[PDB]
């Protein structure tokens, strides 16, 4: 029968630990970094782009950051392509709600829905898991800002700044030194980049090397506005920052 | 490396299908069973072992009928043989119902083999377990036909299969050459009597019970019928004269 | 019975020199009974107008139902969806409904971001495309709609002009129908601005 | 070699054996013995009820599909409870619509085709029980074996269980005799028990351990156990 | 890990055991063929081989009719062969049934070798060990030979050949084309095509052929047909009367 | 609709109108309701023209596959395709339709399956609206064995008269010959039938 | 609606009005009758808009997709099996009439598909409320071996006689012309024989004849 | 019979890595070479003509396919897949798309259809995953000329220029030596010739490479007149002779 080449994909380890998503947690340990920092007038994702060429057309390119809403972005370390099939759905999501109730989805509903979906890879069906993890960016009118990260294993939390991908360790240690309560965006902005600067396994932190985002509510207006930094903006930021 | 042999639908190295030639040796180690073109019909005719003296004598019959003008014999495990001719009668009643005239033996051929064909595509079924000898009068002509458990098949003058399907070969090529000009239904149906009782030397230490039944275009008015009483017990002499 | 007659109302869109007007009654009724002076019938999604009769439940469901689509379409695209393409969307989500279709009678007003272009089309409930030049209407009293446009109407008017014969053709055709009227609102659309405009009539 | 061919019914060993149904077979040897013998107006069932304890009850072995058909299971009960119905069924269909009693002989052929669809797909199992068959149709007494194989005989008499080899010699030798009791039912059973007594060893057949089925020209398919078959032991 | 030879799934190297197994199946009959393009026609030789006595010859073919204009011959078990015989059958029905006009011979030959690609890439469907030749005179396209086998892969040719000594008949008509350098055989009566196919047939091989040694079928605007062992001995007289 | 099938000495010969109407218009005046199902199977179609088109493409898809695994079909084989296609969906069928087929054993033959889906193997057969009008002239002017000339002959007044009657009948008279000579087209114009 | 359809010496025309009426108003006095299939297979419509235009479109779709697939240029009888068997399926519930033609490797065609799916094949043909009017005209003037222009003038002359004589025809006259050889040329209003006189006075407002309540401005820009 | 494979074939190793996608990698890398680059007016994409027998009409395989009328497709790796994967794509433009919004759908969104159709072979249960790697050459209005690159794990990417296959590793860094973003189409045309060269063991001429441009609109492509909004593809294949032309000036 078929039997004989089936993986089993979703049981337990004898000392009760799910295979594929602790495979698929490696998996993720050696995409690009990925940093969220949550500021008191607004949140931060940055990325390090893996892999890169010269001919890397890089202005029409985006492989980690996200919209899913706009009021809602994620950072991804994974397989793209993966994660791309999650964010769709988790797009859908978002407007199922909206046209249901006319108001934005509260950030915690939508990423339970994704996290939810992902654990069902883990206790049925027979596939392999996603090999993705996200760090949520987004605001809503009941919790304001905040930042949540989901992994494989359909599990999420929240944070005042974290990372997901290779050298997290690293990274969570840097952040955990330097992160104050009452920092700002442009702070947080700072941090971050420093952050990847010394996590990166590249020579230098150039800017045809990041992605670069921020959610703020524009003090001259009164809405939440995401901006997803351009080629030519990360590479200035850069530049203020002192990593020129 | 090895393993080729334990699912059906696999190629070996050498491009065989170990399971379809696994289930001939169930063919090979089963009765034997033959069919005689005659110059208007066909005979089947086959071998019966005789366990013990409880098997009530010229009940437990093998030969069975497909419509109303098609006989089929089978050597291997019976079970899988009735399975077939099942199909092939469901295959026939199609046939009739839609077309209206009784299904042709070539066409009723290929039924049998695409059926049994399938039976070794996949690793979720077995492949059929017996070698079947059918045919019988159409349109034009008469026609004789053996299934192997590979799907394979083709016309024959004559046919055997089974324990001693070399005897009756043997026997089967004789009258091929002593005959360019055809044997004749009743000439037939002897002639098939002495082939059984010959290859029943293979299994000489069993007694036998013999069966025979034809489809004649002068002699059934082309409808399959059982060679019973009279004409059964000439043909079982004519066996047992010549067997000495 | 009539499910276009249930609740009323009415919308007409026209093109102007380098630009296109919307408008729309506002009264929700219940047969002969009013209900609502404050139901207005034009929605936006981006830069591209929609406006939308029939019986109410309807145009509140296309309406969620092309909020919906325009945003998925956005996040996908990366750009605001244009006239013409959401005239396309407009078309097919209502033939998906063929044998059980809206009863609504949408109407698409806008300026091509990238040609500068005015546009305007109509829609019968099954979607099919009506694509003048001129001016739409839809509605209770779209007869008299038809016929204040024809005569009123003119090419190339200048936004300040197209809003005044918008809005006589709008008043006038709602005072000859029973389910129109109690209220009204204009759209005065360019490439650049838009402006809303509510106008004073009977309130009977 | 056999362990590598017999883990599910849809393998061949490489002599062209399934081994799945040959495991299943040997489950029926490892059940209580039972047998069947008939003239040319009875048929006989006799079997030997097999208990847990000397505080538990012996399982019944014997089943009525029909007023005229009934049979005598060896190996797994369960698979004899569906087996039986589905005969129960076969033989209700052709009362209800032709008007008919089903033919032994036709049954015989349903149960094969039943049992054979378990030793060629995927998934299933062979049916683990063997069963004797006997009715009274159109043509006769009859007496049916049927083997998980899917293999159904029609016999004189026979035997299938524990030891059954005693008696299958027994009746194998009794032939003549037996098939000619004819209008004497009592005959024809006393020869069943004197059949299956030759298969005995551990104990001696007592009266709540006697299980005995008789069916026949002028005979519903009836059972009897206990008090009842006393005057046979 | 050692499974990746059972199902198709990749090997490390990145191939499918199981498609490369199924090309040697191809062969298990050791029969030869070979098809050419005429000015208006194309012909398929193919070698018949009846070994058992008790075998009615007329019942032994690996050529098949699939419609009144396509012809397909199989290189590999029967068995496989016919299975893939009725599937181009039905597909030709329908597709004409569907589309209103016959299906093109390439069209025909895409459709089987995409068949082919999923046996290929779904696991519970095991490839064909067969190669198919189909021809026609389509009504487009002219003359025609496409072959698939079970990679899925496909191709026109302007001839081409399929079996155990596959090769010795391909270098064969590849030196016979650069000599005359058209992609066809320049003759006006399919016999004639046929006649060349059969005499290459045995140049390559290096046999006599009988009449009940080989099997024939040909192609022509609007019909396909096989030859039968009397049509084939006038072929063989003819070739005789010219060595 | 007027048409009719009749069988001779040397085959079989398929007639009819070449009117269809919606209402009182003709919607057209050339149509060509003898339809080919197989080289020397054809039938002749009255009722719905939708329904029996699409019959009939049915009905030689069938025929097709069948020719490819089979070869050639019977005439009667053909009628039976028909047959069960219009007996299982005679709820939502409005198709008379008459089969004709030239076999080399049988020779012609003529198959008429009437609305509710039965079969009926005849000498010859007509049907249709106009039919009505020739059941009586048919029947004193039809002989079994007639020749290729008395057949068109017999066909060409027949039909003439239904068409006369019947406003549902018109146009030309289209025949189709099928012997074991081949398939012959014949056509008839107003001017040479409404004078007979 | 009238449509028609005429066959020339080496091609086929076919035109329509461009009236589009609900009920006795008209809705659109220049719409589009004339869709295509394929670059050189064209339709015209009658019957629901809304379902000749969808059909077009669908099997128009189908058709593009069998075109790359079978490396080969749709042809007329393809699009028409397509079509009647779509529109068979639905029982005449899709009410499209349409006039199929088109030129394809195989020659050029014309044929006819009523929705419930029967088709017809002829010279010259037309379809619609005009469908008498224009017939009469086609009737009247049709021959065999039409060239090009004649084929145009027949075709456009049997509209005509739809848009002057049918309430439910008007306006203008579209027509598409397929030759055997050449691009479909596609000539949209090849004929306008009613413009609209000059009104008899202007109904321009002065600004501020429009009494307002409130104004505001809307906003575009997320 | 019934697929009763509903599991993943492709699952995670211990070391995190994805067995059946690298594998299908490794089988691109033995696939002839092709590339793509862009230029500031349109984009060529090519490879060549690996006749694998001269028996064999090249003419009749086509590595280089029309997905839509501005959309071009080439690959490296197992041609089966590559067709199947072009039917599944030119019908996916039609029916997640042209059926929608009634216009072709721009390159990025067709790209990241085909990469979800792949993405999927990798997930779904009894499958494999596609053995090819994809450079999608087209333009769109709002987007103007793009190319892509999908590989057997479903993910894509931009490119102003790359190659893929057999030599990709040369004719990478050769590519990057040459291109600038001034390059006009018959610079690039000309970039891509010399660079398929050096991947050319034999025979390099119009019939034994396959190349096609995504550029201006091709009105006499269009197949009828009478619209002014409708231009003509702007995908078109280049013949044999057009080739040889630009070889001579090589
Ligand atoms: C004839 O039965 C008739 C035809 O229109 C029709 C057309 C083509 C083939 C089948 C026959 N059917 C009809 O409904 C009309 C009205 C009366 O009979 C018709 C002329
Ligand atoms: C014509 O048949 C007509 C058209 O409105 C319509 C419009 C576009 C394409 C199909 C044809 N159909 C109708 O229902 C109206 C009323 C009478 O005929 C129309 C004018």
């Amino acid at each position: 029968g078929s039997r004989r080449y089936d993986s089993r994909t979703t049981i337990f380890s004898p000392e009760g630990r799910l295979y594929q998503v602790e495979y698929a947690l490696e998996s993720i340990s050696h995409a690009g970094t990925a940093i969220g920092i949550m500021a008191s007038d607004g949140i931060v994702l940055a990325a390090e782009r893996k892999v890169t060429s010269t001919l890397l057309e890089q202005d029409t390119s985006t492989e980690k950051l996200y919209k899913l809403n706009d009021k809602i972005a994620v950072a991804v370390a994974g397989l793209t392509a993966d994660a791309e099939i999650l964010i769709n759905t988790a797009r859908i999501h978002a407007q199922n709600y909206l046209k249901t109730y006319n108001e934005d989805i509260p950030v915690e509903i939508l990423v339970r829905r994704l996290s939810d979906i992902k654990q069902g890879y883990t206790q049925h069906g027979g596939l392999r898991p996603f090999g993705v993890s996200f760090i949520y960016a987004g605001y809503d009118d009941r919790y304001g800002y905040q930042l949540y990260t989901s992994n494989p294993s359909g599990n999420y939390t929240g944070w005042k700044a974290i990372s997901v991908g290779a050298n997290t360790s690293a990274a969570q240690t840097l952040l955990q030194m330097d992160y104050k309560d009452d920092m700002k965006v442009d702070d947080a902005i700072e941090l971050a980049l420093k952050t990847l600067s010394k996590t990166t396994d590249s020579s230098a932190l150039t800017y045809d090397r990041l992605e670069f985002a921020t959610i703020r509510k524009g003090a001259n207006d009164g809405e939440v506005y995401q901006k997803i930094f351009k080629p030519q903006e990360i590479k200035d930021i850069l530049v203020k920052t002192g990593i020129t | 490396g090895t393993g080729y042999d334990l699912s059906n639908s696999v190629f070996s190295p050498d491009g065989r299908n170990f399971q379809v030639e696994y289930a001939v040796k169930a063919v090979e180690n089963g009765t034997t069973s033959i069919g005689i073109k005659c110059n208007d019909g066909v005979v089947f005719a086959v071998e019966k072992l005789i366990t013990s003296k409880l098997l009530v004598p010229q009940k437990n019959v093998k030969i069975q009928v497909v419509d109303r003008h098609i006989g089929c014999v089978y050597s291997g495990l019976i079970p899988d043989g009735r399975h077939l001719v099942n199909r092939g009668r469901e295959e026939a009643a199609s046939f009739k119902k839609l077309y209206k005239t009784p299904i042709p033996i070539p066409a009723f051929a290929d039924r049998l083999g695409q059926y049994v064909q399938a039976h070794t595509l996949y690793n979720s079924v077995r492949p059929f377990g017996v070698s079947t000898i059918f045919g019988g009068v159409d349109k034009n002509g008469a026609h004789l036909y053996m299934l192997e458990p590979s799907g394979s098949y083709w016309g024959y003058k004559g046919a055997a299969t089974g324990k001693g399907r070399q005897s009756a070969k043997a026997e089967l090529e004789k009258l091929v050459d002593h005959h360019p000009e055809g044997l004749s239904a009743r000439e037939a149906v002897k002639q098939a009597a002495k082939i059984i009782y010959l290859a029943h030397e293979d299994n000489k230490e069993k007694d036998f019970e013999l069966e025979i039944s034809w489809c004649s275009l002068s002699e059934t008015n082309g409808l399959h019928k059982f060679v019973k009483g009279d004409l059964l017990q000439e043909a079982i002499d004519f066996a047992q004269k010549e067997i000495n | 019975s009539d499910p276009s007659s249930i609740n009323g109302g009415i919308v007409v869109a026209m093109t102007g020199k380098d630009c296109v007007a919307i408008a729309c009654d506002l009264r929700l009724g219940s047969q002969s009974l009013g209900v609502s002076n404050k139901f207005e019938k034009i929605f936006h999604y981006g830069h591209v107008f929609l406006g939308i009769t029939g019986l109410a439940t309807d145009v509140t469901t296309l309406n969620e139902m092309f909020r919906y689509k325009t945003n998925l379409y956005k996040l996908k695209e990366e750009r605001a969806i244009e006239p013409e393409t959401f005239t396309q969307l407009v078309s097919s989500s209502l033939y998906e409904r063929r044998f059980g279709p809206y009863f609504v009678g949408p109407v698409v007003a806008g300026i091509n971001s990238k040609s500068g272009k005015p546009f305007i089309a109509g829609f019968d409930l099954i979607g099919c495309i009506d694509e003048a030049k001129d001016f739409i209407v839809s509605g209770t009293a779209s007869d008299q709609l038809f016929g204040m446009c024809e005569s009123l109407y003119e090419p190339n008017l200048e936004p300040e002009d197209l809003f005044e014969t918008i809005s006589q053709a709008l008043l006038n055709a709602a005072d000859r129908d029973a389910l129109s009227g109690w209220g009204a609102v204009v759209y005065i659309i360019k490439k650049d601005e838009v402006v809303k405009r509510y106008l004073k009539m009977r309130q009977d | 070699f056999r362990n590598n061919y017999d883990g599910d019914t849809v393998t061949f060993s490489p002599t062209g054996r399934l081994f799945q149904v040959e495991y299943a077979l040997e489950a029926i040897k490892q059940g209580s013995v039972t047998v069947g013998l008939r003239s040319n107006t009875h048929a006989v069932l006799v079997a030997l009820k097999r208990n847990a304890d000397e505080l538990s009850s012996y399982q019944k072995k014997i089943i009525k599909c029909d007023e005229h058909m009934g049979l005598s299971l060896a190996g797994l009960a369960p698979d004899a409870r569906v087996l039986s119905n589905y005969l129960r069924q076969q033989c209700n269909y052709s009362s209800l619509v032709f008007n008919r009693k089903l033919a032994v002989e036709r049954a015989g052929h349903l149960l094969c085709d039943k049992a054979q669809k378990n030793t060629q797909s995927y998934g299933g199992r062979p049916y683990g029980v063997g069963l004797l068959i006997i009715g009274y149709d159109k043509s006769g007494a009859h007496l049916l074996e049927f083997q998980p194989s899917g293999n159904v005989t029609e016999l004189y008499g026979t035997a299938i269980g524990a030891r059954s080899q005693g008696a299958k010699t027994y009746l194998e030798r009794t032939l003549d005799t037996f098939i000619k009791i004819d209008g004497n039912p009592d005959e024809l059973i006393k020869a069943g028990v004197e059949a299956i007594s030759q298969s005995l060893r551990d104990e001696s057949l007592t009266v709540d351990n006697l299980s005995i089925a008789i069916v026949g020209k002028d005979t519903p398919f009836t059972i009897y156990d206990g008090e009842a078959v006393a005057k046979y032991i | 890990a050692g499974y990746d030879r059972h199902i198709t799934i990749f090997s490390p190297e990145g191939r499918l055991y199981q498609v490369e197994y199924a090309f040697k199946a191809t062969n298990q009959t050791n029969i030869n063929s070979l098809a050419v393009r005429g000015k208006d026609c194309t012909v398929v030789i193919s070698q018949k081989k009846v070994p058992d006595k008790l075998l009615d010859p007329t019942t032994v073919s690996y050529i098949f009719c699939i419609s009144r204009t396509i012809g397909m011959v199989v290189n590999g078990p029967i068995p496989d062969a016919r299975n893939a015989a009725l599937r181009a059958k039905a597909e030709a029905a329908e597709f004409r049934y569907k589309y209103g006009y016959d299906m093109p011979c390439d069209v025909l030959a895409k459709r089987m070798a995409n068949l082919s690609q999923i046996y290929t890439q779904r696991a519970y469907m095991r490839p064909l060990g067969v190669i198919l030749t189909f021809v026609s005179v389509d009504e487009e396209l002219g003359p025609s030979i496409y072959k698939t086998d079970p990679a899925g892969y496909y191709v026109g040719y302007k001839a081409t050949a399929t079996g155990p000594k596959q090769q010795e008949i391909t270098t064969n008509l590849e030196n016979h084309f650069k000599k005359s350098k058209i992609d066809h055989i320049n003759e006006e009566s399919w016999e004639k095509v046929v006649e060349f196919a059969i005499t290459h047939m045995i140049d390559a091989l290096g046999t006599e052929f009988s009449k009940n040694d080989l099997e024939v079928g040909v192609a022509t605007k609007d019909k396909f047909f096989t030859l039968s062992a009397e049509n084939i001995e006038e072929r063989l007289v003819a070739i005789a009367e010219q060595d | 609709t007027s048409i009719m099938a009749v069988t001779f000495k040397d085959g079989v010969i398929l007639g009819a109108d070449s009117r269809t109407t919606t209402g009182a218009y003709i919607a057209n005046r050339v149509t060509d309701k003898l339809t080919r199902v197989h080289d020397k199977i054809w039938c002749c179609r009255s009722g719905s023209a939708a329904d029996t088109q699409a019959i009939a493409d049915i009905v030689q898809y069938h025929l097709e596959l069948y020719t490819s695994q089979y070869g050639t079909p019977s005439t009667e084989t053909a009628a039976s395709v028909f047959k069960e296609l219009c007996y299982e969906n005679k709820d939502n069928l409005t198709a008379g339709i008459i089969v004709a087929g030239y076999d080399d054993k049988n020779k012609g033959e003529v198959y008429t399956i009437p609305l509710g889906g039965s079969v009926h193997k005849l000498p010859y057969a007509i049907a249709g609206s106009g039919s009505t009008f020739i059941y009586g002239y048919c029947d004193k002017n039809f002989r079994e064995n007639m020749s290729k000339e008395e057949t068109v002959d017999f066909i060409k007044h027949s039909l003439s008269q239904a068409i006369k009657w019947d406003g549902s009948s018109g146009g030309v008279i289209r025949m189709v010959v099928l012997t074991a000579a081949g398939v012959e087209r014949l056509i008839f114009y107003p001017d040479e039938y409404e004078q007979l | 609606t009238t449509i028609v359809g005429v066959k020339f010496n080496n091609g086929v025309v076919i035109a329509a009005d461009t009236r589009s009426t609900q009920g006795p108003i008209v809705a659109d006095k220049n719409c589009a009758k004339l869709h295509r299939i394929s670059p050189k297979i064209w339709c015209a419509g009658a019957g629901t808009a809304a379902d000749t235009e969808a059909v077009t479109q669908l099997i128009g779709s189908n058709i593009e997709l069998h075109s790359l697939y079978t490396s080969r240029e749709p042809r007329v009888v393809s699009a028409l099996q397509m079509l009647k068997q779509h529109l068979f399926k639905y029982q005449g519930h899709i009410g499209a009439y349409l006039i199929v033609a088109g030129v394809d490797p195989t020659g050029s065609h014309l044929f006819s598909i009523h929705a419930h799916g029967s088709t017809d094949v002829g010279y010259y043909l037309s379809l619609g409320s005009g469908s008498l009017a224009a017939m009469a005209v086609l009737e009247s003037h049709w021959k065999q071996d039409l060239t090009k222009e004649e084929a145009i003038k027949l075709a456009s002359d049997a509209i005509q006689a739809g848009i002057w004589n049918d309430l439910g025809s008007g306006s203008n006259v579209d027509v598409c012309v397929m030759e055997i050889g050449k691009d479909a040329e596609y000539l949209r209003n090849y004929l306008t024989p009613n413009v609209r006189e000059e009104k008899q006075k202007s109904y321009k407002f002065p600004r501020g004849t429009t009494a307002v309540l409130k104004e505001s401005i809307v906003n575009i820009c997320d | 019979m019934t697929d009763r494979y509903s599991f993943s074939l492709t699952t995670f190793s211990p070391s995190g890595k994805l067995g059946q996608i690298d594998y299908a990698l490794t089988a691109v890398k033995q696939g002839v070479t092709s590339l793509g680059i862009k230029a500031t007016n349109g984009v060529v994409i090519a490879t060549e003509k690996k006749s694998s027998s001269p028996l064999a009409m090249s003419e009749t395989l086509s590595k280089v396919s029309l997905l839509t009328p501005d959309i071009g497709a080439v690959y490296s790796g197992m041609g089966p897949d590559y067709r199947v994967l072009v039917d599944k794509s030119r019908k996916v433009a039609h029916t997640s798309y042209k059926r929608i919004y009634g216009e072709y759908p721009p390159t990025k969104l067709l790209v990241s259809e085909v990469a979800k159709i792949m993405q999927e072979a990798t997930q779904s249960g009894g499958v494999r995953p596609f053995g090819v790697s994809l450079l999608i050459a087209g333009h769109d209005e709002f987007n103007g000329f793009s190319l892509y690159q999908v590989d057997p794990s479903g993910s894509y990417f931009p490119w102003k220029a790359t190659a893929i296959g057999k030599g990709s590793v040369a004719a990478k860094t050769f590519l990057e030596k040459r291109w600038n973003d001034e390059l006009e189409l018959e610079d690039a045309i000309h970039i891509a010739l010399l660079t398929l060269k050096e991947s050319v063991e034999g025979e390099f001429n119009g019939d034994t490479i396959e190349l096609a441009i995504i550029g201006d609109e091709n009105p006499d492509l269009l197949g009828y007149t009478g619209i002014p909004t409708d231009k003509g593809p702007r995908f078109r294949k280049l013949t044999s002779q057009e080739i040889n032309d630009r070889l001579e000036a090589l």
